[PDB]
């Protein structure tokens, strides 16, 4: 017979953040990776979702570009219902 | 109410003028059709015509395509006169009938019950207001299962019933007359027919009494002839030139 | 599914399935309610053919739950629909909160089922007004009336029902606060048979305490009708 | 009656919309009167009877901490709609974390209001029946500061600094045209609201038959007024000549 | 009485639905709005109406997309469902393509919905146009009808007395290609100012006004940058 | 479409429901039901409509019908109507033995069929029911009952009554006529007389009468609908009586 | 099989001249050796001719019984009549089938008369079922229950043709008793009905209770 | 359409209280080709007037009495196109119920459930009542069984009955001459004199159709030549 | 009329359905359209001469010529939106057919889909029927051209050349005179423009570049659709011109 399909993988990488009184750090790799061979040595894991909010992720790259993708479209929705942009907390508590 | 005439209900006299209505506008098209059995076979014979409608006959039409028999499977044709966009979906309803019967029973409908489940559907237009009726009459030809020809004509009102010929159009009871002079005619010789006797007698009926109604003198390329026969159980039509031929036949007699 | 606007708005501005609903309710038996300090007596006009008709039968004052009571005027039928939703949510309440339902919120839940069949189509609105005596959840008493557009107040006293002017005027000027048991069941009939006939029969009255709904007995009514009757005849 | 609720005039006007209009020129006149500290609203409550609650009637709702509503028309579209604002607004504030902004709930009130149009299947589907035949007066406090809002049964919600509505509302509005200023501070926006009220009222203004509310932008909290705060307002106000 | 006019279904003997007539009505009723472009830039400008002396004035433009807006006359609520739909088609488009959508494809659409709600009884038309502005490899202005047709233009106006408008606009299209930003924004603002009432005046108030361009998104203008610009339309209309 | 809607469920310009008022009178147009409780049972008495000399007289009781075996109903108004309704009012009482594990209580079947009834009245676009029901019954709670029920839904309770044409004569004999504790016997010569007023006559027949009682005896509940024969003796006894 | 085991009970059917008996054991067990009840009935009436033996999952029985029940009164207030042994059975069947892939864990008999109207004659009818409502009609004796094949060797032993009403009962009870005393989870007391066209005698024997 | 505001009943009451759809539709029955039933003593008769419109029509293409199931039979008077609906109604509830109690439905059982099927059209929204009667005939275990259904759904017992036109002179006529204990043979040649009493000119075997329950026999509908036996006489 | 004509679904006494005619009064009084078969191919004309006061609209924008599979024209008159639901559900029943079966779907039975649907539409009580008259064509080697026009009511039927909508009755006589199935579609090109100009009122040569929609499947265009390009529509249009000044 055939096995039940998995539908995760852990495309790897890491996400660093660091914050300061004035500033944030968010820094991050850019390997994809599958297994132990690597897709592309360039996909970046890092999105602007504002002016001054930007969101890192690692785990499977078609998971993270779907859910940056989203929120990227929520919050425009957001700015155009609300005629502001969305503070880091709200899209904390949205994410 | 003053709405009677407007709906399927009944009015205070018992009747649903709607259906009066749509058996009407089928005889305003002005389109004639026959019917005829023989012993082995069965012929539709209907003008190559359009309906007379809202648009008027041009000539750029193209006359070959202008047509009121269908077939509705191999073996099983019909002709629909009405409103064309009425016959057009009772041809197709028709169709989709023979070939869910088919499906579900491993055998192909005869003519008799797929005239009798079209009437089912027909009626439920005229119990439901909210649906208009189907401005449509037809007659549906075959050969059952024990190699005998079948020929069943529906109308609006959802009544069918097999005939040993029929027509369709204006003028009704005069075909009947006629009609029935020329099956007496024929059932009053003696001799056995062939096959092919037989058909060519039924065909050559045919295109007389649809001559002898319509009153004036058909052109092989004005009208459509379809037969069905225990030597060709297939729904054919026959060529312009087998017309011709039958014509200057009837002509010359 | 039927589904026509059968509540749509006149020229003039107004609902006119709610007023017609309204003069349904107007058409209804007289009914009473009189707040206390922490009871209420409810009455309600009684018609019933003598020793043909059974009175046990029909209820006009009838209990929703644990602690609250409805009285109503208007369409029998509509009523007891009503009713049974009002029983219905009543328990939903207590199932979903673990606690019996307050007075105000029922009145509310009522006004809103009257409202929302005002406001959907293929449904006529409820010919039917409702006073509901209850408790709140700080224990205070409080009685609530009800109409078919969906309109409540809390009121110290109110009638509804046939000729409920007459009796809101009678008890505008009779009514005190924190009335004795007995008193209060006094100014509820005298307020009934304002405009109702005089008689026993004629009216039925319950009285509502933390403990339970209780109804006033015969004998008691009869007194107090008597009663009634001498101080009618002495001031004519 | 004959029309469906749907159909247009010759004009390109909803008969119905047209209608539920004039059934909000009735009840009890409201007044909100937004400046610069805070937004005030005022409404005068018409008590039927001595046997009637004062606690249970009330003409000034609030939607959320920060948000207040005056309303006229009927009572209860006006309850139904005010209930709706109250779940929405509470609905944005959980996956939001914050105030929602006045706008956007005069926004959502005035989409619930039109919903018997049937224009779209988005969302919800269509379950009201008829306009609500109700128009409000919203003002809160958000990121923006003050604001005083008013929607009605076509759906135009429009902001004002000032605005009226119920029975008096030409006269208030008269009123309030030609004495509101935009630098005013608080206490006489509270005097200018109770005196229009006074003025346009049937009855003698009191502590009894006026209700106050304001939301400061200092806490951009709703706060309903008790008997002093409408006694001093009382007290402070000019002669009646 | 009509007897034709009843119901949104019914064709008159003339071919007429009467209903979707109505709905077209209610748009001369709206506040004027004119846009005009050129071979970079679409302008729109459009009077902003206001209730009374305390009030503020209504919203006339409204953004659809980085380089889309919209104007409107007729009834806001109908409006507002259409821009909602507009926003949504285009976020959606980004979402699922990464890349702008199509004006056409969008426009096409919007016509579609309007058409949806002429068909059947328990509908209604939208009562309300939209005029749509954009940039897609090119300047463009399209207007919806009730009925469910669309048109594109080079320079569009309607509302309540636009008639003076379309007059301007009709003399002087000849211009509006190799103008400049500046003064395709005069010419707009001239337009507007032609359909309006003897005692009324184009003030920063009442005045909406938005560029969208090739490298210009969607953008209103500011008080100020208004201000000079009603400025200077009244100093050379004085000439 | 909406030009057909004859609006059935709208409010009249007094509150009335004009379609209710006709079902009223259709009611009042149909043949006499009488029902009246005794200390033996609940009788009911109906007068049967002549259509013709042909109709199968034998076991052909078509105003009263069995609901349960504690329970059993007459119908005044429309037959087809009335089908129906017994129909679930047959399948709400198995409904509630099913869920309870015991017989339903009279009053709460009346109550969900006159639900059934005022749910037509108040949702949806179509006519009401045409029918009266005389619900008799017997139940441990409430003892020996009968039930009137209207198209509104309304329904009431009553010691005695009558439903359709002339039901105020034979209300009046009732009225006269009835007592606080009868025995079997003597309700049945009551039916026979307020049946035979009612048709405007002296002695009735028994071709026109349908006549049934509801016992509980020894703790069981049981249904006699009494033959043409048992109706003739009883004829025989009340023209003895009177 | 271990869900039939959680209760215990068997069922017995038997016929003689003008006469048939249904026999049931009383116990109601729990956790296949704990005897909870010992008056738990298995023997159903639906109607004077009709009896029907329902063994195995009580809760299932008593579902299964309501459902017979709703569906008896409904059809006989319609038709005014009693129903038909045979129709019954059918139906049985029918209900039972109606559960094919979910069904209920019962092993019914049917016991009862056929009457054949000329006076009437009184046909003994038996029929035993499985759970999804396959049928075996008989005319000597029927069996079901997690006791069948005792029951079964016992009847195969000793049942005799045409006995009149006291040979029905002595055989009857002293097959049960014999197929309980060779079982772990059934017995704890015996109820047998013997049927006429005249009387029923429903008799309690003195069983074993271990 | 069918659902949503489009579904309102078109049958309401008058003033009077009379519901005038369902006296239309009778008097659609009233004037339709007559049937009849008969009870005798060991079988029931159906028997009807098919009168051909012209000599094209095939007779046996057009049958207006049907067989339900074994031992039941069923003729109508009025529309065609519902009497299909209906019949094909009927067959399914008869196998309906077989299959749920094995044996043949009995005709009572049936009876009720066709007629509340056409109470139904009389208040459900957007339909017309149908516009025949029907006369249900069969034997099963409770004896014979004649049963006729009006358009509004009530359903009668009777011992013999006349539907159509000219139905209150031929019942006349059919109660002149019936008892309860006539045969099988009395009882066709009573339905055929009926039918000629009301017929204009002169019957045949063309003009009519009979169906026969009896002696617990299954239902046959009778042939030309059996009619002809019996026009003999 | 009589009260017969408000609904599509109830015949009148005289069994005529009057809303269809009404229908057909909106079509005859739109908009132009006629598509004729030539020697190599097929030529489809739209006249938008109803937008001749609409001097602002962008110029050649508004077209009522579409395609199905890039191989078979559909046009109309009437009301646009009706048409491109129309439009919209040819190309569905296309792209199922494909689906389905692999191969692009026949003209012959596409026709009879599209007829169905829009048939469908004059049944219910309920349903606005579509206010348009559809063209559907195609044309390949072996089997030269196919038109059809699909009415309101829902019948379709088979021409050499068909004129629907305004002032067809003249567009008709003058496209009788000769048989195209001789001549060339560019050589169409200048009969077409011809035919405009002396049958529509309202077009001149001064708007005969901005209101005519020229399309064709043929032989230069691989009998696949394609707009008539500006550089062969413009000498036809100055020789049409100048003949008709002459005379």
């Amino acid at each position: 017979g055939f096995k039940r399909w998995y539908p995760y993988i852990d495309n790897g990488g890491t996400v660093i953040g660091l914050t300061g009184k004035d500033y944030v750090i968010l820094a991050a790799d850019t390997r994809l990776s599958l297994s132990y061979s690597i897709y592309t040595r360039f996909c970046p894991k890092i999105s602007k979702l504002t002016d001054k909010c930007i969101i890192g992720s690692s785990g499977m790259q078609s998971d993270i570009k779907t859910l940056h993708s989203l929120l990227q479209k929520k919050i425009q929705l957001f700015v155009l219902e609300h005629s502001h942009y969305p503070d880091i907390h709200v899209i904390a508590r949205l994410l | 109410s003053m709405y009677d005439r407007h709906l399927t209900i009944f009015s205070p006299d018992g009747n649903l003028y709607q259906i009066e209505y749509a058996i009407k506008a089928v005889k305003n098209t002005n389109i004639t059709s026959v019917g005829v059995k023989g012993e082995n076979c069965a012929v539709i014979i209907s003008q190559k015509k359009m309906a007379t409608q809202y648009i008027s006959q041009d000539k750029l039409l193209d006359y070959n395509n202008i047509t009121n028999i269908y077939n509705i499977t191999d073996e099983i044709g019909c002709s629909m006169v009405g409103m064309p966009g009425d016959c057009l979906s009772m041809v197709y309803k028709a169709r989709s009938e023979a070939s869910e019967f088919l499906y579900s029973n491993g055998y192909n409908v005869n003519a008799e019950t797929l005239c009798r489940n079209i009437c089912d559907k027909i009626q439920v237009y005229t119990q439901h207001a909210y649906m208009r009726l189907h401005a449509c009459s037809g007659m549906i030809i075959g050969i059952d299962e024990n190699n005998k020809p079948e020929l069943f004509k529906f109308d609006p009102s959802g009544f069918c019933a097999g005939y040993r010929a029929c027509v369709i159009g204006n003028k009704e009871q005069e075909s009947i007359s006629v009609l029935e002079r020329l099956l007496e005619k024929r059932k009053k010789k003696i001799q056995q027919e062939t096959i092919d006797e037989d058909i060519r007698n039924t065909t050559i009926l045919a295109i007389e009494a649809l001559q002898t109604i319509l009153a004036f003198d058909l052109k092989a390329s004005e009208i459509e002839v379809a037969i069905v026969s225990t030597k060709n159980r297939n729904f054919t039509q026959i060529s312009e030139k087998e017309i011709d031929n039958y014509l200057t036949y009837i002509a010359e007699r | 599914s039927y589904d026509r606007a059968i509540t749509v708005f006149s020229p003039d501005g107004h609902l006119l399935q709610v007023e017609h609903a309204l003069e349904a309710v107007k058409k209804g038996g007289c009914a009473v309610a009189i707040k206390s300090s922490n009871f209420a007596v409810l009455a309600v006009e009684k018609k019933n053919i003598p020793k043909l008709q059974n009175p046990k039968t029909t209820e006009k004052l009838i209990k929703l739950d644990e602690h609250n009571c409805l009285a109503f005027a208007g369409l029998n039928a509509d009523a007891r629909v009503l009713v049974n939703k009002t029983r219905l949510e009543c328990q939903r309440y207590y199932l979903n909160m673990d606690e019996p339902a307050p007075v105000d919120y029922i009145a509310k839940y009522v006004a809103k089922v009257q409202q929302k069949f005002t406001h959907r189509g293929g449904v006529r609105p409820f010919g039917i007004a409702t006073l509901i005596a209850g408790f709140k959840n700080n224990k205070e008493i409080c009685i609530y009336q009800t109409e078919p557009s969906g309109i409540y107040a809390a009121w110290k006293a109110q009638a509804i029902g046939k000729n409920a002017k007459i009796v809101q005027e009678f008890l505008e000027k009779n009514y005190q606060e924190n009335m004795e048991q007995k008193d209060c069941i006094f100014l509820a009939l005298k307020a009934i048979f304002e405009v109702v006939e005089l008689s026993s029969k004629n009216v039925e009255v319950a009285l509502l305490t933390e403990k339970d709904l209780t109804f006033i007995e015969e004998q008691e009514i009869n007194s107090m009708v008597e009663l009634i009757d001498q101080e009618r005849t002495k001031n004519n | 009656y004959d029309r469906g609720v749907n159909t247009f005039s010759p004009e390109g006007r909803l008969f119905q919309v047209e209608y539920a209009l004039g059934a909000i020129k009735l009840g009890s006149t409201a007044v909100g009167i937004c400046v610069n500290d805070g937004v005030i609203l005022a409404s005068e409550r018409r008590i039927s009877s001595t046997l009637i609650e004062k606690d249970s009637v009330e003409k000034l709702l609030s939607i959320d901490d920060h948000i207040g509503c005056a309303m006229s028309g009927l009572m209860a579209d006006a309850r139904t709609l005010i209930d709706y604002a109250r779940v929405e607004c509470n609905h944005y504030k959980f996956i939001y974390n914050e105030n929602i902004n006045i706008k956007s709930c005069v926004e959502l009130i005035s989409e619930l209001a039109l919903d018997f149009s049937n224009l779209s299947d988005s969302k919800r589907k269509k379950i009201m029946s008829r306009p609500f035949g109700v128009a409000l007066l919203i003002g809160g406090v958000d990121k923006n500061g003050p604001c005083l809002w008013y929607t009605e049964p076509s759906g135009t919600n429009t902001r004002f600094s000032a605005a009226s509505i119920g029975s008096a509302q030409e006269g208030a509005e008269l009123l309030l045209q030609e004495n509101y200023k935009k630098d005013m501070t608080f206490e006489q926006a509270e005097i200018l609201a109770l005196t229009v009220l006074r003025q346009v009222m049937e009855d003698k203004l009191s502590t009894s038959n006026v209700e106050i509310c304001a939301i400061k932008k200092s806490d951009q909290t709703f706060y309903k007024y008790n008997t002093d705060d409408i006694s001093r307002i009382i007290d402070v106000l000019p002669s009646p000549v | 009485r009509n007897l034709y006019d009843t119901d949104n279904i019914i064709y008159s003997p003339e071919g007429r639905l009467y209903q979707v007539e109505y709905a077209s009505e209610a748009i001369k009723q709206g506040t004027c709005a004119v846009a005009i472009k050129s071979k970079d830039y679409v302008v729109v400008s459009g009077l902003k109406k206001c209730i009374s002396k305390l009030s503020f004035p209504q919203e006339k433009i409204f953004k659809i997309d980085d380089y889309i807006g919209i104007s409107m006359s007729g009834i806001t609520s109908d409006a507002k469902v259409l821009t909602k739909f507009m926003q949504n088609e285009c976020l959606s488009h980004k979402f699922l393509y990464n890349e702008n959508i199509n004006i056409e494809s969008l426009v096409r659409s919007v016509a579609d919905k309007y058409q949806k709600n002429t068909q059947k009884s328990s509908k209604r038309a939208f009562g309300v146009g939209l005029m749509i502005a954009a940039y897609h490899n090119e300047p463009c202005i399209f207007e919806t009808r009730p009925n469910g047709s669309y048109f594109e233009y080079d320079a569009l106006s309607f509302g309540a007395r636009s008639h003076a408008s379309k007059t301007y606009l009709e003399k002087n299209l000849h211009l509006f290609e190799e103008c400049s930003l500046e003064e395709l924004i005069l010419h707009c603002l001239k337009a507007l100012k032609c359909s309006l009432s003897s005692e009324s005046e184009l003030t920063i108030s009442n005045t909406a006004l938005a560029v969208v361009g090739k490298n210009h998104p969607w953008q209103e203008i500011s008080s100020l940058q208004l201000e000079e610009y009603l400025s200077k339309v009244k100093m050379d209309a004085e000439q | 479409a909406r030009r057909y809607d004859s609006r059935t469920t709208t409010f009249s310009p007094e509150g009335r429901l004009y379609q209710v008022e006709y079902a009223l009178e259709a009611i009042n147009n149909a043949s006499i039901t009488i029902g009246l409780i005794t200390k033996d049972g609940v009788i009911l008495g109906a007068d049967k409509v002549f259509i013709s000399k042909l109709i199968d007289k034998a076991n052909n009781y078509e105003k009263i019908y069995k609901i349960d075996k504690h329970i059993f109903c007459g119908v005044a108004g429309l037959n087809a109507d009335a089908n129906i309704l017994i129909n679930q009012s047959r399948l709400y009482a198995q409904r509630y033995l099913y869920n309870y594990n015991e017989v339903q209580p009279v009053s709460q079947l009346v109550v969900q069929i006159c639900d059934i009834k005022q749910s037509y009245t108040q949702y949806g676009g179509l006519r009401p029911y045409g029918v009266s029901f005389l619900i008799g019954g017997y139940d441990t709670k409430d003892g020996y009952q009968l039930y009137h029920t209207d198209p509104s839904g309304n329904y009431s309770g009553w010691f005695a009554t009558a439903i359709g044409t002339n039901n105020l004569t034979a209300s009046s004999v009732l009225k006269q006529e009835w007592k606080n504790d009868m025995t079997l016997e003597e309700g049945l010569l009551l039916a026979l007389k307020t049946l035979a007023k009612s048709t405007d006559t002296e002695i009735p027949k028994s071709e026109k009468i349908e006549l049934a009682y509801l016992t509980n005896k020894d703790g069981e509940v049981y249904q006699k609908y009494l033959t043409e024969k048992e109706i003739e003796e009883l004829i025989k006894l009340y023209t003895q009586k009177y | 099989g271990s869900i039939y085991n959680y209760n215990g009970g068997c069922v017995l059917g038997m016929s003689g001249s003008n006469c048939v008996a249904i026999a049931c054991d009383l116990r109601l067990g729990a956790n296949t050796f704990t005897t909870v009840s010992t008056k738990f009935s298995k023997i159903f009436k639906m109607n004077n001719n009709v009896y029907v033996g329902l063994s195995g999952l009580a809760t299932d029985i008593q579902t299964l019984y309501e459902i017979l029940r709703y569906r008896v009164n409904l059809y006989e207030v319609r038709q005014d009549a009693e129903m038909d042994v045979e129709c019954f059975a059918n139906m049985l069947s029918s209900i039972l089938y109606s559960n094919r892939f979910s069904p209920y864990f019962v092993n019914p008999i049917v016991v009862g008369f056929k009457l054949k109207h000329y006076k009437v004659n009184y046909e003994p009818y038996l029929t035993a079922y499985d759970l999804i409502g396959a049928k075996c009609e008989t005319r000597d004796f029927v069996v079901n229950g997690v006791t069948s094949e005792q029951l079964f060797g016992m009847c195969e032993s000793l049942y005799v043709k045409d006995q009149d009403e006291n040979g029905l009962f002595e055989t009857i009870s002293q097959c049960l008793l014999s197929a309980l005393d060779r079982d772990c989870i059934s017995g704890w007391g015996a109820e047998v009905l013997v049927l006429t066209p005249e009387k029923i005698i429903k008799k309690k024997l003195k069983a074993r209770m271990d | 359409m069918a659902d949503g505001e489009y579904s309102f009943s078109l049958t309401t009451f008058s003033p009077t209280g009379k519901l005038v759809q369902i006296e239309y539709a009778l008097n659609r029955v009233s004037s339709s080709s007559p049937a009849l039933g008969i009870r005798a003593k060991n079988g029931v008769i159906i028997a009807t007037e098919k009168k051909s419109p012209n000599e094209l029509i095939e007779e046996n293409s057009i049958f207006k009495i049907q067989q339900i199931s074994e031992h039941i039979g069923i003729v109508y008077a009025g529309m065609p196109g519902d009497f299909r609906v209906l019949l094909k109604r009927a067959r399914k509830e008869a196998i309906r119920y077989s299959l749920q109690y094995g044996s043949e439905i009995l005709v009572k059982e049936l009876v009720k459930i066709i007629a509340s099927i056409v109470q139904e059209f009389t208040q459900t929204g957007g339909v017309r009542p149908f516009g025949l009667s029907l006369l249900i005939c069969g034997v099963d275990v409770y004896g014979y069984h004649l049963y006729q259904i009006d358009p509004s759904g009530c359903y009668f017992n009777w011992m013999a009955t006349c539907v159509g036109k000219d139905y209150q002179n031929n019942m006349s006529f059919l109660e002149k001459r019936y008892n309860k204990d006539i045969e099988i043979e009395d009882a066709i040649h009573t339905a055929i004199l009926t039918l000629k009493e009301s017929y204009e000119g002169v019957l045949n075997e063309k003009n009519i159709e009979i169906g026969v329950a009896y002696d617990n026999k299954p239902f046959k509908i009778l042939t030309q030549n059996e009619i002809k036996d019996y026009l003999i006489e | 009329s009589a009260g017969y004509d408000l609904s599509v679904s109830t015949f009148s006494p005289d069994g005529r359905l009057y809303q269809v005619e009404y229908i057909y009064k909106s079509i005859n009084n739109n908009n132009t359209a006629l598509c004729l078969e030539c020697k190599d191919g097929i030529i489809c004309c739209c006249i938008n001469s109803n937008m001749d006061k609409n001097k602002m609209i962008k110029k050649n924008s508004y077209n009522r010529i579409y395609h199905v599979n890039n191989n078979i024209i559909i046009t109309y008159s009437g009301f646009d939106g009706d048409a491109r639901n129309i439009i919209d559900r040819a190309r569905s029943e296309a792209n199922t057919y494909y689906y389905n079966f692999h191969t692009n779907i026949p003209l012959h039975i596409l026709v009879n889909r599209i007829s169905l649907y829009i048939h469908a539409y004059t049944l219910y009580w309920h349903m606005r029927p579509f206010a348009a008259s559809i063209i559907i064509s195609s044309f390949n080697e072996k089997d030269k051209g196919d038109i059809y026009c699909i009415e309101p009511n829902g019948a379709c039927y088979k021409y050499s050349g068909i004129v629907i909508g305004k002032n067809k009755e003249m567009f008709k006589t003058e496209i009788e005179k000769k048989d195209y199935k001789d001549i060339n579609v560019r050589d169409a090109i200048e009969d077409i423009y011809k035919f405009i100009l002396t049958s529509d009122d309202h077009m001149n040569k001064n708007n005969l570049q901005n209101l005519v929609n020229f399309s064709w499947i043929c032989k230069e265009s691989s009998y696949e659709f394609q707009n008539i390009h500006e550089e062969i529509l413009t000498p036809a249009l100055n020789k049409a011109v100048e003949y008709i000044e002459k005379l």
